């Protein structure tokens, strides 16, 4: 990193002999860097966003299914096996007192590549695809 | 005092700015001491930090006769700009309009305070790497591996009810009404009908709208946890 440039240096064996290349960068441009990392990653939120409320549907419908079943006068086998209704409001606030700490944690950037890059690149596409 | 507005800057929520058939997204940080203010329109982003002397300096420019302590004039900025980022449709009296220069921003703001006439100018030049990179890539990354944690959750949860659910299929009972039965879940075939069919409409940001709506508590939960550590 000297000044605002940045030298890369990539160095191999091309059938065991040298094999030199140098990267030279500058800054992107505030254009190249919003269309590549800000809204991409607002779509893939809110993409996520969207998830997560089709499935708290999902889950309210099961919590619909397990009242009705309880009103049938069936009994379970297993004690163990109830669950307590599912709230969302509630689930919120303890995922967020609890866990949010950890799973915020974007470290280096290696689990962004890990976890997110299908929902990246489907971003990107619907991008292009628009225009 | 600088410092002081960074964090207050950075701990702040995000608004929408409606202002002359165009849209904005606005973070404003007001204290006595002086201003901070981060605007962006999904391809640029623009930071202005002020202190005492520019204000009064500039109030004296524009407002050639308005002789306030730099104090009052801030906090009455304050009051006229906090209510309109915190909700739209508020009775209150505040145009906005935005000019472009080869680098610059200038956001002109127009107001009446009990029935006489109110400027300001905004000189927001583009922000720098590190500012931009730390307000918006972060804690959006954040933002997204939270939610991919929540979708994971609630996909155990949704496992354990279909678990409750064989159970008491093989326990022999049959339901009062039969609509309600569901058909097990498959994280696999959810998520690919998802892509296929949702996403392209979820996906879309449009002007920035969308984000503040949903996506605001999530954001400044991140962005205290960076603060932190």
């Amino acid at each position: 990193c000297v000044a605002d440039a940045l030298i890369l240096r990539v160095r191999s064996e091309l059938s065991g002999l040298p094999f030199y290349w140098n990267f030279h960068c500058m800054l992107a441009s505030p254009s190249l860097v919003s269309q590549h990392l800000i809204r991409p990653l607002m779509g893939m939120s809110l993409a996520l966003q969207c998830q997560v409320r089709e499935l708290a549907t999902l889950l309210h419908m099961k919590d619909l299914e397990i009242q009705d079943y309880q009103e049938s006068g069936a009994t379970l086998i297993r004690d163990r096996l109830k669950t307590e209704p599912f709230e969302e409001n509630s689930f919120l606030e303890q995922f967020m007192i609890e866990k949010l700490p950890e799973a915020c944690s974007i470290g280096d950037g290696k689990p962004f590549v890990m976890n997110l890059q299908d929902l990246y690149m489907a971003v990107t596409t619907q991008e292009v695809q628009v225009g | 005092v600088m410092e002081e507005l960074e964090q207050g800057l950075l701990m702040q929520p995000w608004a929408w700015l409606q202002l002359a058939e165009n849209s904005l997204l606005a973070k404003v940080f007001i204290t006595k001491q002086g201003y901070a203010l981060l605007v962006s329109d999904l391809q640029q982003v623009w930071h202005e930090q002020v202190d005492t002397s520019v204000v009064s300096q500039r109030a004296k420019e524009l407002n050639k006769r308005l002789t306030a302590p730099p104090a009052a004039f801030l906090c009455h900025l304050d009051n006229l700009l906090r209510p309109l980022l915190k909700d739209a449709a508020h009775p209150s009296e505040a145009t906005f309009s935005c000019d472009c220069v080869a680098d610059a921003l200038i956001l002109r703001v127009r107001s009446e305070l009990s029935g006489l006439p109110f400027y300001w100018n905004f000189h927001c030049m583009l922000a720098s790497p590190s500012l931009v990179s730390q307000h918006l890539i972060r804690p959006l990354m954040g933002m997204s591996l939270a939610l991919q944690c929540q979708v994971r959750e609630l996909a155990t949860l949704l496992h354990m009810k279909d678990l409750e659910i064989q159970d008491y299929q093989e326990s022999g009972a049959t339901l009062i009404r039969d609509r309600l039965k569901t058909e097990p879940f498959e994280e696999n075939s959810f998520l690919e009908q998802f892509m296929i069919e949702k996403l392209p409409e979820a996906c879309s940001i449009g002007d920035g709208k969308p984000f503040v709506m949903n996506l605001q508590d999530l954001y400044m939960a991140v962005t205290t946890q960076e603060v932190q550590v």
